[PDB]
């Protein structure tokens, strides 16, 4: 008796409805009392309840969510997807062998936007440790498909780099990213100018911001 | 007021053993049955096990059973979990969660999860370097935070009292050591006529680090 969950990914427009499936490999309904719940989780928060026993709408929950379903089939329903309704949506059994889903991840689609690029030199502090870091942030695009070259004096670099992405953001559901370009010191010194490119789909010419240690 | 509160991060070595505890407020402790969910990034959540805090009944997953104990004292109303035999896929964050009925049927209220990292490297404090812009109406600040172990490291800007405009970046293990970073966008009117400082906290190693960031040159 496991949940499958469909689908892993569902990617939904504001305004549009969302609906994921859930399927118990074996009958677990006694319609009596049927223990099928859905749970949310945003990133950096707790799990929370949404809909007990299939239909059941806890407290302080929106009235676009909602529960159906019989047999071996439940329904998780989103009537009018909203941009703080992103997350990883979880079905769960609270009968015989608890057992959760795969779970589904809810992502907002959207207008395309270019992201803001800030470059930002060495700090004091670390150089006089013996290291040099540069970082890059390419803040609010989308699509989240985007790519970062470094650039020391012209030539293209491409050992030594950390990037990270940020998850949607649930207020204007776009995508933001940080390139590390780490150098020892010595390295970092011999070399005056650095450049931070992004190639975003909402351009074929990339969004340029550097810098030079001389000024 | 229904409150779960659960213990912080634990750093542990292969093969031993931890435990984390789950103290609950707000109703009658004894009455309800208590669950334990595992969370690791790409697995979703997972069931371990529940207890009966009046008489410490337990059941526990197949797939758990050996590898977590439940246990409760019901004088204190706190519930504990302990893990043996730790590997790498031991490494995740734990929550404990009550089990209603009447009102509802299911699992209202969660605590805020106990991370847990399985590894043999030694602990290290966060650097925290100021990013300031070199050489627009709004300025873009950051915080470089780097050369940690373990994770987690949490992040605020003057102390919480600004909130909007900030961007905090996942935490990346790169050969025993993470990094992280944060920016935070503001009117120019307000920097740097006004203080912007990171604070930066690191509960694994008991420290905390403040950065005031200053025009360069």
């Amino acid at each position: 008796v496991l949940m499958t969950q469909t689908p892993l990914s569902l990617p939904v427009s504001l305004g549009d409805q969302a609906s994921i499936s859930c399927r118990s490999s074996q009958n677990i309904v006694h319609s009596g009392y049927t223990y099928l719940e859905w749970y949310l989780q945003k990133p950096g928060q707790s799990p929370k309840l949404l809909i007990y026993t299939v239909s059941n709408r806890f407290s302080g929950v929106p009235d676009r969510f909602s529960g159906s379903g019989s047999g071996t089939d439940f329904t998780l329903k989103i009537s009018r997807v909203e941009a703080e309704d992103l997350g990883v949506y979880y079905c769960f059994r609270g009968s015989h062998v608890p057992t959760f889903g795969g779970g589904t991840k809810l992502e907002i689609k959207r207008a395309d936007a270019a992201p803001t690029v800030s470059i930002f030199p060495p700090s004091s502090e670390q150089l006089t440790s013996g290291g040099a870091s540069v970082v890059c942030f390419l803040n609010n695009f989308y699509p989240k498909d985007i790519n970062v070259k470094w650039k020391i004096d012209g030539s293209e670099r491409q050992n030594g780099v950390l990037n990270s992405w940020t998850d949607q953001d649930s207020k204007d559901s776009t995508y933001s990213m940080s390139s590390t370009l780490t150098l020892t010191k010595d390295e970092y010194e011999r070399h005056n100018s650095y450049t931070c490119e992004a190639t975003h789909k909402t351009s074929t010419s990339p969004i340029v911001k550097s810098f030079n240690r001389n000024e | 007021e229904v409150q779960l509160q659960q213990s912080g991060t634990v750093l542990a070595r292969p093969g031993a053993s931890v435990k984390m505890s789950c103290k609950a407020s707000g109703y009658t402790f004894t009455n309800y049955w208590m669950h334990w969910i595992k969370q690791r990034p790409g697995q979703g959540l997972e069931w371990i096990g529940t207890i009966y805090p009046g008489n410490s009944d337990t059941t526990y997953s197949q797939k758990f059973k050996g590898k977590a104990k439940l246990t409760a004292v019901t004088s204190t109303s706190t519930a504990y979990m302990e893990l043996s035999s730790l590997t790498n896929e031991d490494s995740a964050v734990y929550y404990c969660s009550r089990r209603n009925y009447g009102s509802s049927y299911a699992m209202d209220y969660w605590g805020q999860g106990t991370s847990v990292t399985v590894s043999s490297a030694k602990t290290t404090p966060p650097s925290v370097y100021p990013l300031a812009p070199g050489s627009n109406s709004m300025v873009t600040l950051g915080c470089l935070v780097k050369g940690y172990f373990p994770e987690p490291v949490t992040v605020t800007w003057n102390s919480g009292s600004l909130s909007s405009g900030v961007h905090t970046f996942p935490a990346v293990l790169q050969s025993d050591l993470y990094t992280l970073s944060s920016s935070v966008t503001v009117p120019s009117s307000t920097w740097p006529s006004e203080t912007v400082t990171c604070n930066v906290a690191h509960p694994a190693s008991s420290t905390k680090v403040d950065k005031k960031i200053v025009p360069r040159d």
